[PDB]
RNA sequence: AGGUAAGUCC
RNA sequence: GGACUUACCUGGCAGUGAGGUGCACACACUGCAUAAUUUGUGGUAGUG
């Protein structure tokens, strides 16, 4: 088809999905999304944050201001066509 | 939605302006807008060499202004 | 003749153009389309790194934020 | 566009720089402020509960 | 709606001493004369502290909000009505 | 806006004719795309969807980049991503070389 | 917004874009994620210029801090509200 | 809170000025870019053969 | 008071040759005659040049549109 | 609609 | 404290709540304007 109106609307559906986020500063976050927000601000639980060239660190919770996100790496099974009907 | 900045206080005053690229400039503030774009007059470049140069009646984009300092009383 | 940016581009649409990016690369090709944000679609596009030709690409979208200037032929 | 004065418990249905400054250099306002922080010094009275022990 | 709690808190500190770190890493300490809704700040009697550690005195300054990292406001402000 | 009326599918018209047609077509025809990204990494993949900012959902991506001594090539495979649009520089539709 | 209100009054560790950490009592926020932090302490990691020496953590007290949203990266919870 | 009895206004007192610390990062215009942004020309060979492409779903 | 938009309009009319300082690029500047512009501060520059500070030699461009995001400062001659 | 200021009454 | 009077400063658009219809103004929620200089679509690139 074509472009969605907004595509955050998709990310907002990914509650309870476990993802890996890369930040614009090289930090990698692996965690389970508790919520995503219109401004792409993103909340995770059960997080393993790995700042650039540092040893991982585990955290119960983390929120990331969305502008900092470069990308989400999604679950291989995540049913895209389903979730994209928007 | 977007209000103008309060630079009436600094109108027609000599200013010294810290700018984006480690660039500094100085001169008399003749006007402004809600983006904080400025009009400077009798403006001097203040190059890193320590050498100063005269360009006058410049426009400065608000975007690239960090801080300005009043040299004359406000 | 006060020749403003939207008309200027609309002018160049169709014509070969060269777009220089803030990051120092430039892309040469037939400007196809432009939008209100000045994103650019190019065709028969080729990549010039540091002034001299790097390679031939194809149909290219350039996100507007990346552009420094755009110019004819 | 709306603004809520925590000190006055009142609204400025249409906020502006000009309007908010006018309100804030207002008779009612300045008194409410004075009152708020005087009431806070009364807090120090709650210190006496410690004073008694 | 539109106005928000942390900017209110900034305006509440108008008139008092604030420290303010800019994007450049300079730090300005002085009397906050006034603040706008964007964080653009006019200040007086400022001890600037340059990146190197040297300080200077400045009479009147004005700082673009978009170029501020953070401000240090007076601790009393935590007892302001909004923060409750 | 210039279009303050509440059905700005001028959004769609632009998508079909404007420069984001690069994507609209890539999505429709399932063509591979190569994106030069502001982490300075190269992403080659398919576009499942996109939006105004060039937020893209991608499939079967191969992320490609260069590290160091002499410069070494690197690649990783990512089967489903969402890329944030701001981090796009340039997108390039697959020139059907054969 | 309850994702954020959840943590209000907790002590929160914020990572800033330059790699500073602000730890502070999380009093307020807004649509930008401007923050108000109380009793806020700043920490930072200082690299040894020689290839292997112990790295310095440097604390510095700030007190009541207003952090501009743009410079915020992430927040996680450091500790529960003080008593 | 500017204009109050000096009794109360003494509450809004600054804390002592903060220790200097040098900056963490260089200034952006003076930072040295060891592998600056670069183009995609070398990568075209990566693209699939169009015969081996999957068909247009619609 | 002189609005910055007006003095750009003044520069246009005068057919003055304007030099632009760039945002976050301190080595290059660009100069040319302002044939036109817009709300975003994008400039159409009739006989644009690329001036490189280290080189002290110029690269000729022709007629260019320079996107506004880049501009730091506008100068004369 | 709301704030402010000045006035009139309660 | 409360009521009215006058002057001054301010005021984005739409859908729903809202049930005779329409208009005006307020409140609540939801959108849009909003990816174009001051935060929510990058000169903080991850470059050791
Ligand atoms: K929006
Ligand atoms: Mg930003
Ligand atoms: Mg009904
Ligand atoms: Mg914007
Ligand atoms: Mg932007
Ligand atoms: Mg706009
Ligand atoms: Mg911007
Ligand atoms: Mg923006
Ligand atoms: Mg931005
Ligand atoms: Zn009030």
């Amino acid at each position: 088809g074509s472009g969605s109106v907004k595509l955050v609307r998709f990310l907002m559906k990914l509650s309870h999905e476990t993802v890996t986020i890369e930040l614009k500063n090289g930090t990698q976050v692996h965690g389970t999304i508790t919520g995503v927000d219109v401004s792409m601000n993103t909340h995770l639980k059960a997080v393993k944050m790995t700042l650039k060239n540092r040893e991982p660190v585990q955290l119960e919770t983390l929120s990331i201001r969305g502008n900092n996100i470069r990308y989400f790496i999604l679950p291989d099974s995540l049913p895209l066509d389903t979730l994209l009907v928007d | 939605k977007a209000h103008p900045p309060e630079l009436k206080k600094f109108m027609d005053k000599k200013l010294s302006l810290k700018l984006n690229g480690g660039r500094h400039v100085q001169g008399i503030l003749r006007g402004f807008d809600p983006f904080m774009n400025l009009v400077i007059d009798e403006c001097v470049e203040m190059a890193t060499s320590g050498q100063q140069n005269n360009i006058g009646m410049v426009v400065i984009r608000g975007n690239s202004i960090i801080m300005l300092e009043a040299l004359e009383r406000v | 003749l006060p020749l403003n940016p939207k008309p200027f581009l609309n002018g160049l649409t169709g014509k070969p153009v060269m777009v220089k990016l803030k990051w120092g690369m430039e892309y040469k090709g037939y400007l196809v389309s432009v939008d209100g944000y000045m994103n650019m679609q190019l065709a028969n596009t080729e990549e010039y790194i540091d002034g001299a030709l790097s390679g031939h690409l194809g149909e290219v979208l350039i996100r507007c934020n990346n552009v420094l200037y755009i110019r004819g032929v | 566009p709306k603004f809520y004065c925590d000190y006055c418990d009142t609204y400025l249905t249409h906020d502006s720089p000009s309007v908010r400054k006018t309100h804030c250099s207002g008779r009612k306002h300045k008194e409410n402020v004075k009152d708020y922080y005087q009431k806070w010094m009364e807090e120090q009275a709650q210190s006496l509960i410690d004073k008694t022990t | 709606m539109s106005i928000g709690v942390p900017i209110k808190v900034l305006h509440e500190a108008e008139g008092h001493i604030v420290t303010c770190e800019t994007n450049t890493g300079e730090v300005y300490r002085g009397k906050l004369i006034e603040a706008e809704d964007n964080m653009n700040c006019q200040m007086s009697n400022i001890t600037v502290t340059y990146r190197d550690g040297r300080v200077a005195q400045l009479e009147q300054v004005y700082i673009r909000g978009s170029k501020i990292r953070f401000l240090i406001l007076p601790d009393m402000l935590k007892n302001a009505p909004m923060l409750k | 806006e210039m279009t303050p009326e509440e059905l700005q599918k001028r959004e769609e018209e632009e998508f079909n004719t404007g420069p984001l047609s690069v994507l609209t077509q890539s999505v429709k025809n399932n063509t591979q795309v190569l994106i030069n990204c502001r982490n300075n990494k190269k992403l080659l993949g398919r576009v499942k969807a996109f939006d105004r900012h060039c937020n893209m959902v991608l499939e079967n991506v191969k992320e490609m980049w260069t590290e160091v001594s002499k410069p070494v090539n690197k690649d990783r495979y990512i089967s489903k991503m969402f890329l944030r649009g701001d981090s796009v520089i340039v997108v390039l539709r697959n020139p059907l070389i054969a | 917004s309850s994702k954020m209100l959840q943590h209000i009054d907790y002590r929160m560790r914020c990572i800033l874009q330059d790699g500073r950490i602000f730890i502070g009592t999380f009093k307020a926020f807004d649509k930008h994620m401007n923050l108000i932090l109380c009793d806020c302490d700043e920490f930072r990691k200082i690299k040894p210029k020689n290839s292997k020496q112990a790295e310095r953590e440097e604390k510095r007290v700030l007190g009541l801090v207003l952090l501009r949203g743009e410079n915020l990266v992430s927040m996680t919870v450091e500790g529960p509200p003080p008593k | 809170t500017q204009f109050l009895p000096p009794n109360l206004l003494a509450l809004f007192a600054p804390r002592d000025p903060i220790p200097y610390l040098p900056p963490l990062e260089k200034l952006p215009h003076e930072k040295h870019h060891n592998q600056p942004y670069c183009g995609i020309a070398p990568y075209i060979r990566e693209f699939e053969d169009p015969r081996d492409a999957p068909p247009p779903t619609r | 008071m002189v609005q910055p938009i007006n003095l750009i309009f003044r520069y246009l009319q005068n057919r003055s040759r304007i030099q632009v300082w760039l945002y976050e690029q301190v080595n290059m500047r660009i100069e040319g005659c302002i044939i036109g512009f817009d709300e975003y501060m994008n400039l159409v520059l009739d006989d644009a040049e690329e001036i490189h500070s280290k080189t002290k030699s110029r690269k000729q461009l022709g007629r260019i549109m320079l996107k506004g995001d880049n501009i730091t400062l506008l100068q004369s001659v």
